[PDB]
């Protein structure tokens, strides 16, 4: 009956979609700070994405009412000549609450649009969610505290975290944020090869290594940097390029 | 003036 | 320098410690039910551990104090001699708490035990935890609501959950848990081969798959049980046999 | 099917 | 220098304003029970501080937006020429919060705008805000239980609630709830004589001494009402009769 | 037939106890900062409820243990012939929680032990608990934010707060808290007259009315202090002397 | 060393 | 009696 070697099928006429959900700044009455070099991270996951095969479809600081429009039509469309589904998601975010323009959105709120009652045609193919959210405090980096919890979300849903609890994002205003410049780097040397969890260790190892003693920012000497993935797949996952 | 601080989305 | 496949090193004399705390019956006074069928699970884990070479050490509904006194023992002696480190936990659990016999603990200060800086033995080996535990209500199977946060703790830490947030735990009286079978059953046939997230993977796809009859119960029809676990590891890891 | 969960007063 | 029978001035040629906001059904989503009875709530207050001298103001079933911006109304106003303000909410709640026809509010934003910052007219005035809200499930008893925080609101507050927390609020589709009966009857025997808090400890006493031992719906016995206030008024609190 | 004037029957052969708990120092673990002047609160309390007829009972640094057991006692002994109880707590503390010398204890734990039902001498009875504890940081002024939620505590219960949330509750390293000195000074001038709800009130006013110097602390310059009490009396309370 | 930080009473 | 609801590993 059973196979170990058993993998989700990847041979449909389209890869999917990979949404990005791109915020640089906010709402004043917020207080949440810019998040400068968050456009370096956009148009590297963008191209990474596309070379993957992915329909990459960004969207800029977007307002709550938008995004929820925009994600809810992408979730109601036909799914079924697609591989997979990608959205990525970089702003700011609390506890179980992430952070568009000008106000905050649940995070199982949009996950949950692509669950298998909600999204059939998505139904035993990856859902794959990438969040590179943390809380507010010339190439500086910039230290963020974790915030946001790192949960799953549902069956074949794949969450990746750019950090911990307990530990702490960076982001460079011009390079990116480190876990989406290893995770870049990843999906550029190895996207096309390795099964996606192994690829995203690989990304858990890099981060993880970035020192963060010897600085030129006093201010965070000892503030590690601890990617997660809380995997709720059922099959090894390939992006082998398509025929 | 008025804002919503937390939006959602429903199924009706 | 890179390698994309690189693994933990698992040369060291001792495969090392697996810690199971088996918890069956509860204080009056926290009004939790029993957990019949956990002792098969503590039997299994017992079994599975020890043929991949684990010095396998259990116990059995300890208090509170109890077992932090146990495990901070186990924390505080030497894992140098060690591949790695495994501790499970079965018991009744909610939102970061997990429950011992008399008193709630905290996940978090569990795995903090082990964590770099207050285990230095440990530091670049994987510390596994394995968790079962869900909130309470011939052989039955009962079923319990996810209460346990699906959280990760530190770098190289794997943190593997029976079940995610809106799903529900299975466990047969006589033949123990949906997860731990499964997990149990996985081991014995692949646990000294496959890559272990890639093993846990094949857990997920096995537990979710699993029905029940539509007469068995009828409060229990689509109630599925979605395992999930949260991976904070840096490389690949195998428990090939030890020589 | 959008829909405010809370609602805050603010001044400019 | 100091004069323990010292009063709050109520000379002006105006008592104030009382607002009500009365709430008897909720937007479908909230999943909140109906509040019938309500009515007969809002109509008694407006009576009892009627002849007490306010000018009241009753609004149903506000949205969240209305509702704001009708008491952020109110607070801007001048209440130079006003002895007090009274405010008054008849709707579901819970912890740190209340409940609109279709959202929830954080009381602290509802009573801050009255603060001395916000509200120089107001300043050394009493501000009394009278809360009935609790958690929900011919004339018919309707038990809910405690949910939202019996809190002061600041200097010059006084803060009134129909039920503490292990308590249970009654309400009758009738007749009313419990706590307003009893307020209104104190407030049209005594309110123009006794002074506030010695006329809210009466309420306290009749709340507590209506009998839930023999009830028609045996699923309420024994769950007793207790009521309470929190008080941060510095002077005595008379409604005396004007002119 | 009912009476706006009626009063708690205070012609019991004793008034009652007084429960002092004292706590200057704390278990190093705790990180608590000292509370230089508790002592000279607890002087002043003492004699002026001895000279309110109550029998005053002093622990001084007592550890969560010892204090749980000494008042446990308190409550199981029969109050018959008693008027009420007054208990005080000199503490650090924290939303529900004050701290004994080595632990935390819940307020609502302390109440529970005096409640209708556990103790059955005091039904019908004033139970007054006063609460000096906040947030830790020749004569000094010291300034401690407030951290302990203002909550009521059950029927007959009385719960008096030296400061409200968002105010300052304020020490001197001599004199004591400006709560305690202002209460026990209207105790000593109205103790015995007024009815004590009214001069909580005054206590009220004297102490929002209080300032420091802005000349010996730069750093606490507008940080006002509000006390409030928690009424869930049923009747007037007053301490008039005994035969 | 173990240390309860809170404290109750059952019964 | 007297119960733990917490317990926490004391560093001296």
């Amino acid at each position: 009956m059973f196979d170990p070697a058993e993998k989700y099928k990847m041979d449909h006429r389209r890869r999917g979609i990979a949404l990005i959900f791109n915020h640089e700044r906010f709402f004043w009455h917020l207080t949440l700070p810019e998040r400068r070099g968050t456009c370096a991270d956009r148009d590297n996951l963008t191209r990474r994405f596309s070379d993957l095969g992915f329909e990459v479809k960004c969207f800029n600081d977007l307002k709550a009412e938008e995004l929820l429009l925009k994600i809810h039509e992408v979730s109601t469309v036909s799914h079924a000549d697609a591989d997979c589904f990608v959205c990525v998601f970089l702003s700011h975010g609390e506890g179980n609450h992430i952070y568009a323009y000008d106000a905050k959105i649940e995070i199982q709120t949009l996950t949950g649009l692509f669950k298998g009652d909600k999204c059939h045609s998505l139904v035993g193919k990856p859902k794959i969610f990438i969040i590179q959210a943390a809380r507010g405090n010339t190439n500086i980096t910039e230290v963020d505290a974790a915030s946001v919890y790192t949960l799953p979300a549902g069956a074949d849903f794949l969450m990746c975290y750019s950090v911990a609890e307990g530990y702490y994002s960076h982001r460079e205003t011009v390079n990116g944020s480190w876990y989406i410049q290893d995770l870049c780097e990843m999906l550029g040397k190895y996207g096309s090869s390795l099964e996606f969890t192994e690829l995203l260790t690989l990304v858990n190892r890099k981060v993880s290594q970035r020192r963060v003693d010897f600085c030129k920012d006093p201010s965070a000497i000892g503030k590690k940097q601890v990617p997660c993935f809380a995997s709720m797949l059922t099959k090894k996952l390939h992006f082998f390029p398509k025929s | 003036r008025l804002h919503c601080v937390e939006w959602t989305i429903l199924e009706r």
